[PDB]
């Protein structure tokens, strides 16, 4: 009846696309727009090819590729559907600008055209589909891991933080801490290589100090990996070393104190009545929450900051203080299936979703916000 | 007798079919393979990898031609069959932590875990979704193993807890009231029933009777204990010579075969008289092993005959081999073996 | 703790099997004191040493499971104080312990959470 | 004092305490560890067991669910057998990472030490494990006494050679 | 300091060794070791260089076998002779800066370090 | 001749020196491409050959040219430099560049201590500093 509603959610580095209700994504393409110079697409052929993101840490910087990037998602090969007869859901990022918001849905209406819009924020889709009101909803994807506080369906922009630490500079973490141990591998060459064996052998440790005698004590930590080149490479310890910068970011020259820290800061920095109801309700979303380990080291590290501040040495006080963060099996992207699920809820909920005649007749900033 | 040379890696869990045409198995792998037998010899015909980590426990309903699974990817799938592919469906386990059987109702299944807590879990209808209601009560470690009784309403369950409690999962939304039964009367959903006098040995066995009035379990401190509520939910505990048993199972009303870490299979009745058990020897008698497995067994369940008549017992364990045995062989082969 | 001259008796008169049956008679495993648990280790080391070495079978024969268990556990905790040469003794102890109980004693002597 | 029951006392323990087996962490989100070497959990860690068949060579074993560490403390009969044998240990300890069942560093108060995983226990012959043990301490006595031998005879024609000179 | 280190590149045809800091090298000797076809100062009995090439008592092995090495305790005698019978200076007295292949493995850098340092006891290793 | 052409003697062997090189400077990062055109250093002693390195500089720049006029022709491109250097000391480069930076003082600071081998490891030697830029 509707036209058939979508969902779309095109990240820093990682673009998944899904009908709406699909419990998953139909479509998860990589975002990078590729040229050629002589005589998933496109991440094949990177080697001989030059790429561009659209999207820099969240924001778009070149329009002249985010448009083909959008005809590209919406194009024969993800989607294949008419812009002009259905509508759609799109994602943005917190702490955005109202320009970018504004150009958005500018580009909407105009360029593609399109019979009908509804943009949410990403911090508030991510606990959508846990069915909650309140909670902090946690991103931490290629581009940055801003850390956002959502109360009753909002999000106070003077709560929501933000760590310079994401997916990409684990990658460098860990393509740094292998050169270091023997190896050696290109800064460039390599990059997607790098992120793949991270993305495999390494994670976050509970007890660094445990940890680190396990590593350099035992030979229980290491394990061998092969490369495409066929030879193979042994990585031990530097498996966890290289994603503790999620937690103490002086590790890799970053000005903060730690996601841990800026959580338990940020909790902390909220009303008396609702200290015990945010520090209950956390939500994990993002691609660094796959992480295995970090639900334990969140949880442990946000214990000591409410036990050396707010209980400030009363061991006994302690244990009334409410400890529950909940690492979804589908955290991976709980952004998209928040989406998918709001959107097939509101697909034909009376009138509340932007509309082309709308954005025709008067108002680009036609946005109840 | 009859073992099969499978794999070389050790085995995790052993589930079969409704008839027992079909058997499935997972080889420490982020993967499941099902195989078949057609002839003499076995040939894999379904493979499944949804799971994203070593699989811990599967189980198939039979009746249901369902088969559950749920291991260290901190999640359950409750596959069925669609058309000529096994479709998975992700059944929240809501745990934030290595056992899985279904119901004799097969209805709902519990999933014992490190979480400290035996997560029931029955499928809405209402929702077209599955729910995981965990019983936590009483409980401070993991399940180990976890066997139903008769009454599809009563679980039995060892811990690392040195301990092997019997509670209640009963969801008296999936399914009517439970009778009275000889291990209590009042039976309610998270309400410890019964449990373990043990304080040592962690408890890697456990199972019930056939007639529900008996609940076995097996201990790592090389020790067996048996509880009968026929004489007031008496324990009768027994010492091995040999190394500690992994899985255990009741064979008759009054007889069980148990294997381990003692790598060879073993019979055992138990007296209703004197009110004891005792050791009926070694049925499994003869790399430079005595032995067929070259390792402990790991589960050990039942092909066909029933809790107080097998008559051929399926056992599964670290060496990578399939043992088939049959109750008629090793009768015909330990004459000095009383069943 | 067990009592010194119930053994000491036994010793006197000769009859190593009833000193060697009564001193390992209530030990102090559920005892919370180290020094009742040292006393009671010190005492069945001393009960073994004296021991001559072909007559430690019938003696060792006489005893029960539990009894072959908690003589495990007290030889283990002797073991961890080897001097004036009462390792070898202890040793062929734990030979005849290994051989009556087999690996369930010492298996046993491992999965103990609370022992001497 | 010395004898070979007590590498059969050795080899019955080791048999005990090679029933270990896999275990994910209860405390961190799919976590895999030794049991035996962090040493988290109090209720999955087994009575530490010490055999001493001497004052100066004994051998500890800790014992766990997933995990077993076997500490061997060899004798030590003069400076030259302890140097030697520390160089030794040493040189094993470098190659941790072929030994799977070994561990970098020598247990505190023991000459060397060797971590034998459940993950270690689940790929190799249990059996086998223990006869390597058996064999670990018999070829470590008779290796050092040879390498003693060898040595003091190098010494020996080096010095008759420059006395010839 | 004062002194000079002595800088190696053993190859797999012929092996460079001189002192650092000079033009040419002091010695540009074969890839190749005289050996025995065992007790005592048998490894002593070990000549390197051209005098090994065409031995006829013992037997010419090769090491260095496709830029990385095959044999290390063969290496190890040959470095001795390279250190004290062809440059015959102070070990402890002096650094050194060893050249690994392309394709040199971390645990063979290992392995190099274990040998370098170890037996040689240089102050100084790169 | 054999280097230019390794289907002389190989049977198990097609590509000539000048197509090695071209895919290796190919496979490599893009933005550093021109820079390893254009540094092209023989080192080893089969490298000190008479006019070897002058046939490679033909044969990679007239494969380089013929592609720039491909792209060239279909184009609806800058000169891409290339020079093959042939060093005085090219038939022991490896040693020389030794002895280079062995004589320099940061060759004293970048050398790993025998002091921080016994202290630490062996894991010391493990990673080298790369001086004298
Ligand atoms: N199993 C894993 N463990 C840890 N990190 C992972 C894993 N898989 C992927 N990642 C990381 O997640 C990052 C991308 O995650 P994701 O797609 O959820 O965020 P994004 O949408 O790309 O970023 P943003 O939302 O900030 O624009 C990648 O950089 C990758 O390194
Ligand atoms: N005057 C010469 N001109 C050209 N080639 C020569 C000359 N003399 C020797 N060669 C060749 O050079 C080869 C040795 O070269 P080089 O010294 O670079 O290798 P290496 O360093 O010994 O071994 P690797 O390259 O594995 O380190 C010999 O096989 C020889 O055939
Ligand atoms: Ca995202
Ligand atoms: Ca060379």
């Amino acid at each position: 009846q509707g036209r058939k509603v979508v969902v779309c959610d095109n990240g820093t580095g990682f673009v998944k696309c899904g009908y709406a209700g699909s419990n998953f994504p139909e479509h998860i393409f990589p975002a990078l727009v590729g040229r050629p110079i002589i005589r998933d697409e496109a991440s094949e052929l990177r080697s001989m090819l030059e790429v561009n993101y659209p999207m820099e840490n969240g924001i778009v910087r070149n329009w002249d590729d985010m448009k083909h990037l959008w005809d590209y998602t919406f194009g024969p090969e993800k989607l294949n559907i008419d812009t002009r007869n259905c509508k759609i859901l799109l994602t943005e990022p917190p702490m955005n600008p109202t320009k970018n918001r504004e150009k958005i849905v500018e580009v909407m209406f105009e360029t593609y055209q399109f019979s009908g819009v509804y943009v949410a924020i990403q911090a508030v889709l991510t606990l959508y589909a846990q069915g909650l009101l309140t909670g902090v909803v946690v991103d931490s994807g290629d581009g940055v891991t801003h850390i956002c506080p959502v109360y009753e369906g909002f999000s106070l922009p003077h709560l929501t933080r933000r760590l310079d630490i994401a997916g990409r500079d684990i990658t460098r973490y860990l393509i740094k801490l292998l050169l270091l141990r023997g190896y050696a591998f290109n800064h460039s060459a390599d990059f997607e290589t790098v992120r793949m064996i991270k993305e495999k052998l390494c994670y976050v440790g509970y007890n660094i100090e445990q940890e680190q005698k396990l590593a350099l004590e035992t030979t229980v930590l290491v394990e061998s990996y092969t490369l495409p080149d066929g030879r193979i490479i042994k990585v031990g310890g530097e498996r966890f070393e290289a994603p503790e910068a999620l937690f103490q970011p002086h590790l890799i020259n970053v000005e903060g104190v730690g996601v841990a820290e800026l959580l338990f800061n940020t909790i902390q920095a909220a009303d008396i009545d609702t200290r015990s109801e945010f520090y209950k309700h956390i939500v994990l979303s993002g691609g660094s929450t796959m992480y295995p380990g970090l639900p334990s080291r969140l949880e442990r590290e946000l214990k000591q900051l409410y036990l050396e501040r707010v209980l400030k040495g009363d061991v006994e006080k302690l244990s009334k203080f409410k400890i529950r963060i909940e690492d979804p099996p589908r955290r991976k992207h709980m952004v998209f299936l928040g989406g998918a699920v709001l959107a097939d809820i509101m697909k034909d909920k009376d009138n509340f979703w932007m509309t082309r005649q709308e954005y025709q007749e008067k108002g680009v900033r036609v946005l109840e916000k | 007798m009859a073992y099969h040379s499978f794999l070389v890696e050790p085995i995790s869990c052993h589930a079969w079919n409704k008839d027992r045409t079909q058997i499935a198995i997972c080889p420490n792998n982020h993967e499941v393979h099902i195989y078949e037998k057609s002839g003499n010899k076995w040939v894999q015909v379904h493979e499944l990898k949804e799971h994203n980590g070593q699989v811990t426990g599967i189980d198939w309903a039979p009746d249901s031609n369902r088969i559950v699974t749920c291991g260290t990817d901190r999640n359950a799938y409750v596959w069925t069959l669609k058309g000529r592919t096994w479709k998975p469906t992700l059944v929240i386990l809501r745990i934030n932590r290595r056992c899985v059987r279904w119901a004799p109702n097969e209805k709902k299944f519990a999933v014992g875990s490190g979480s400290r807590v035996i997560s029931i879990c029955y499928f809405e209808q209402e929702n077209d979704w599955w729910v995981c209601k965990h019983i936590k009560k009483p409980i401070r470690s993991t399940v180990l193993s976890l066997d139903w009784h008769p009454n599809s309403v009563l679980l039995a369950a060892g811990s690392c807890d040195f301990k092997c409690r019997i509670f209640s999962a009963y969801i008296k939304e999936v399914e009517e009231r439970p009778a009275p039964t000889p291990w209590g009367s009042k039976m309610p959903f998270g309400e410890l029933m019964f449990e373990s006098s043990s304080s040592c040995g962690w408890v890697h066995g456990v199972c019930f009777s056939a007639n529900g009035s008996r609940v076995a379990w097996v201990s790592h401190d090389s020790t067996v204990c048996l509880a009968d509520a026929d004489k007031k939910m008496a324990v009768a505990t027994l010492a091995s010579e040999t190394l500690p048993l992994l899985a255990v199972t009741f064979i008759t009303e009054s007889s069980l075969v148990a294997a381990g870490h003692d790598c060879f299979p073993v019979l055992f009745t138990y007296d209703s008289a004197a009110g004891k058990l005792s050791f009926g020897g070694r049925l499994d008698v003869p790399a430079g092993l005595d032995s067929l497995h070259k390792n402990s067994v790991s589960q050990i369940s039942v092909l066909s005959g029933g809790k107080a008549k097998c008559s051929q017992f399926c056992t599964t364990g670290m060496d990578g081999g399939m043992s088939i045995w049959d109750v008629r062989s090793l009768e015909s082969a330990l004459k000095d073996l009383k069943i | 703790g067990p009592d010194e001259g119930e053994v000491d008796s036994c010793l006197r008169q000769g009859n190593m099997t009833a000193a060697l049956q009564a001193a390992l008679k209530n030990p102090p495993i559920n005892t919370k004191s180290q020094a009742v648990k040292d006393r009671a280790g010190s005492i069945v080391l001393k009960v073994l040493i004296s021991f001559k070495a072909n007559d430690i079978e019938k003696a060792v024969q006489s005893l029960d499971k539990n009894g072959v268990d908690l003589l495990m556990k007290y030889i283990y905790k002797g073991f961890e104080s080897p001097s004036d040469n009462s390792s070898a003794v202890l040793l062929q102890w734990h030979e005849k312990a290994l051989a009556a109980g087999g690996v369930g004693s010492i298996v046993r002597v491992l999965t103990a959470r609370k022992t001497v | 004092a010395t004898l070979r029951p007590y590498l059969s006392a050795v080899r019955a323990t080791l048999q005990a305490a090679l029933c270990l087996e896999n275990f994910s962490s209860q405390v961190v989100e799919r976590h895999n560890k030794p049991e035996v070497e962090v040493r988290s959990s109090k209720e999955l860690l087994l009575q530490p067991v010490t055999i001493s068949r001497n004052e100066k060579e004994k051998v500890l074993i800790e014992g766990s669910i997933n995990s077993v560490r076997v500490s061997i403390a060899v004798k030590q009969a003069d400076e030259i057998e302890k140097i030697l044998c520390h160089k030794f240990m040493r040189f094993m300890m470098m190659r941790a990472e072929n030994f799977f069942i070994l561990r970098r560093k020598p247990v505190e108060g023991y000459d060397i030490s060797f971590l034998i995983t459940n993950f270690h226990t689940e790929q190799m012959y249990k059996h086998k494990l223990v006869d390597f043990v058996i064999h670990f301490m018999e070829e470590i006595d008779k290796e050092i006494s040879e390498m003693k031998l060898s040595v003091n005879a190098r010494a020996r024609i080096v010095a008759e050679e420059f006395l010839k000179n | 300091g004062r002194l000079p280190a002595c800088v190696v590149d053993c190859g797999t045809g012929y092996t460079k060794l001189g002192y650092a800091g000079n033009t040419e090298p002091q010695f540009i000797i074969p890839s190749c070791i005289a050996i025995k076809e065992m007790k005592g100062v048998d490894d002593l009995d070990f000549f390197i260089g051209d005098e090994a090439i065409e031995k006829p008592t013992y037997a010419t092995k090769w090491p260095i076998r496709h830029g990385i090495v095959e044999d290390w305790d063969l290496m190890e005698r040959f470095m001795e002779q390279v250190i004290f019978k062809y440059l015959r200076a102070e070990p402890e007295d002096h650094y050194f800066l060893l050249t690994e292949p392309p394709l040199n493995t971390p645990e063979n850098r290992e392995y190099t370090a274990e040998i370098m340092f170890e037996s040689f006891n240089v102050p100084g290793l790169y | 001749e054999i280097f230019f052409h390794p289907e002389f003697a190989n049977p198990d062997f097609t590509q000539p020196i000048s197509e090695v090189v071209d895919e290796v400077i190919q496979n490599c990062p893009i933005d550093v491409r021109r820079p390893l055109y254009k540094n092209i250093v023989l080192s080893g002693g089969s490298t000190m050959f008479r006019d070897f390195g002058r046939r490679l500089q033909r044969d990679l720049k007239r494969t380089v040219d013929a592609r720039l006029k491909l792209s060239e022709e279909l184009s609806g491109p800058k000169p891409i430099d290339v020079q093959v250097i042939t060093h005085h000391m090219q038939r022991y480069a490896v040693w020389f560049g030794g002895s280079m930076l062995a004589s320099t003082p940061e060759f004293y600071q970048v050398c790993h201590t025998k002091k921080d081998y016994e202290e630490i490891g062996p894991s010391i030697c493990r990673h080298n500093p790369v001086f004298g830029v």
